[PDB]
């Protein structure tokens, strides 16, 4: 229900980092509501103040798009693969709830193909944030190749119907760090990276046969994505692994995964919160937009 | 030039028990729920068989913990610890320890107005 994260709706604050950290809670919190068509009970008034936390948070956010188009804490400072890819997700989601420029959209996509991915497809961070809780499980990570490879694809991906046109090598590239991924995929060891890497797949039609039944096999008592850690890591890691679930459109593996994540009781905000909140109400209001 | 009924406000009510219909130059007056901070005249009366402009209840903040890990800063004075804030209270946050208040940020010190209370963010340093 609305009321136990109404929490979500603040107003964004900081640089190029901590505005998103913000901006965060309450553009997933208008989207889920949206979905699950909560606003009556909650309060119809609240949407548009909700709505203009959002717009700005995006204006506050264009104060830190370098020339490049790519973004960064302070513009001075040389523009994070991660953060861009991030702001991209975002505001993605975003463009039905409030005016996104596509300029500023598309080009971030640009920036991300023309200059951060390499031959072999993989994405790379040159310079990475600073605020390091805010990307999740993507943090300490082994795999992070592959890790950061399939947030970044996840963005490309979400920006595609909006971006397709404007950027002829969006398919392209898309392409390219697909195949890096299905080619690593069987030997990965960490679930977070199984459950990311497997929705990245799953966008693209590429998660079957042997990747599939490894992202399946992988999931605990068949309901999570678990490695031993943060737990905040495995609500962010089996979110991501519903979200794949619902792209299989294998609806029978669902309930109890769904099950599960309710069961959590999370509700998003707090420390290091920024993955986990967004992709954990992005999972499950892309549920009720699909089930049955 | 009698009027009708008094109008309804949110999150308030009037100080007497309303009639269907009131004698000119009548008067009644409203009060807020708790914590609810009334705006306007709380009194209203009937002039030309019409009641002059009711009031608002401005709604009070709730302190969200949720929100203040996520923005790095904590409450100056934690043994009193107060959840909610009357519309034009404040608060006093200070930046936990290895943060300091970030360029863009909010006064560590902020006003509750109509539920819409902003945190300051503090930055790592």
């Amino acid at each position: 229900d609305a009321e136990r994260l109404k929490h979500l709706i603040v107003t964004p604050s900081g640089a190029g980092e901590q505005n998103m950290i913000g901006m965060t809670p309450t553009v997933i919190a208008v989207h889920y509501l949206d979905e699950t068509e909560q606003w009556e009970k909650f309060g119809l008034e609240k949407r548009q103040g909700a709505l203009e936390l959002i717009k700005k948070g995006y204006t506050q956010q264009l104060a830190f798009r370098q020339p490049s188009s790519a973004f960064a804490a302070f513009v001075k400072r040389a523009p994070s693969t991660w953060l861009t890819a991030y702001v991209v997700k975002v505001f993605s989601l975003a463009v039905n709830l409030i005016a996104i420029d596509s300029q500023v959209l598309c080009g971030a996509v640009k920036w991300l193909i023309l200059e951060k991915q390499k031959p072999d497809g993989v994405f790379q961070e040159d310079a990475p944030v600073i605020h390091q809780e805010m990307i999740g499980g993507l943090r300490n990570n082994n795999e992070k190749d592959m890790a950061l490879t399939a947030f970044v694809l996840i963005s490309l991906q979400e920006a595609k119907d909006i971006c397709e046109e404007q950027v002829n090598s969006l398919p392209g590239s898309i392409t390219k760090a697909g195949d890096f991924l299905e080619a690593n995929y069987m030997n990965l060891q960490r679930s977070y990276t199984v459950a990311i890497a497997g929705y990245a797949l799953a966008q693209m039609g590429r998660l079957k046969g042997p990747l599939l039944n490894k992202f399946l096999t992988t999931a605990k008592d068949k309901n999570r994505w678990e490695d031993p850690g943060k737990q905040l890591y495995n609500v962010e890691a089996t979110s991501y692994a519903l979200l794949a679930l619902l792209q299989l459109k294998d609806f029978d593996f669902v309930p109890p995964v769904v099950r599960w994540l309710n069961e959590q009781r999370y509700y998003g905000g707090g420390y290091g919160s920024t993955q986990a909140t967004f992709m954990v109400f992005q999972a499950l209001a892309q549920y009720q937009k699909d089930a049955p | 030039g009698k009027c009708g009924p008094p109008p309804p406000i949110d999150n308030g009510d009037i100080t007497s028990f309303p009639l269907s219909v009131y004698a000119p130059a009548s008067s009644v007056e409203y009060q807020c729920q708790n914590l609810y901070q009334l705006e306007g005249n709380k009194r209203i009366t009937c002039r030309n068989g019409q009641w002059s402009e009711p009031p608002k209840c401005l709604h009070p903040c709730v302190i969200s913990r949720e929100i203040m890990e996520n923005y790095n800063i904590a409450l100056r004075w934690t043994a009193k610890q107060k959840l909610y804030l009357r519309t034009g209270e404040s608060v006093e946050f200070v930046c936990k320890r290895g943060y300091r208040l970030s360029s863009r940020s909010h006064t560590l010190r902020t006003t509750c107005w109509d539920g819409k209370l902003e945190y300051p963010t503090c930055a790592k340093r």
